[PDB]
């Protein structure tokens, strides 16, 4: 019961509800949390 | 016809080729630093999804910043955040 | 009342300068590296 799902379909996803067919999601639709470390290294300017 | 002047120090060339030899060396390697630390990031991002499928609550926890219930729904996460309690106000029975 | 006294050689500053930037560049992104580099220990605990 309940049975909520979102499956990875082609670029998005397919949300699911009650075992069936709901529609599909853009990829951004999804709020979007990173596992990823910011290493912000900008680059030594030129200096003359 | 003209006639060049020229400068009395060429401690702005040498200045100028020291700067250019470091600045070349540090931003190639710092260079590498970055794009070696996306390849591990990327790379990571798999140990990442075994995990969340996992214990999902402590890569939610992790991943989002705060303390929070997970569960996967499939491809994605669902989220709800825990409420604190005082450390006070929790008694372990014995047995 | 006194009169100032001047170097002949800018080099001095001009080293003070270069190695001051490349030191502001180098302890930045150093700190950057150490610090998402924690971070990373961190998020591998996990």
């Amino acid at each position: 019961v309940g049975h909520r799902r979102y499956f990875t379909f082609g670029g998005g996803y397919v949300y699911f509800e009650e075992y069936a067919y709901s529609h599909q999601l853009s990829r951004a639709d999804i709020t979007t949390v990173s596992t990823f470390i910011d290493l912000n290294i900008t680059m030594l300017e030129d200096h003359e | 016809v003209e006639r060049i002047k020229t400068t009395s120090s060429i401690e702005f060339a040498r200045l100028q080729f020291t700067y250019n030899h470091i600045q070349r060396h540090v931003n190639d390697m710092l260079g590498r630093v970055a794009i070696a630390w996306c390849e591990l990031q990327n790379h990571e991002l798999t140990l990442w999804n075994e995990a969340r499928k996992l214990n999902p609550n402590a890569i939610a926890s992790v991943t989002v910043g705060r303390r929070v219930s997970a569960r996967m729904l499939g491809d994605v996460m669902a989220v709800s955040t825990c409420v604190p309690v005082a450390a006070d106000n929790v008694i372990v029975q014995n047995s």
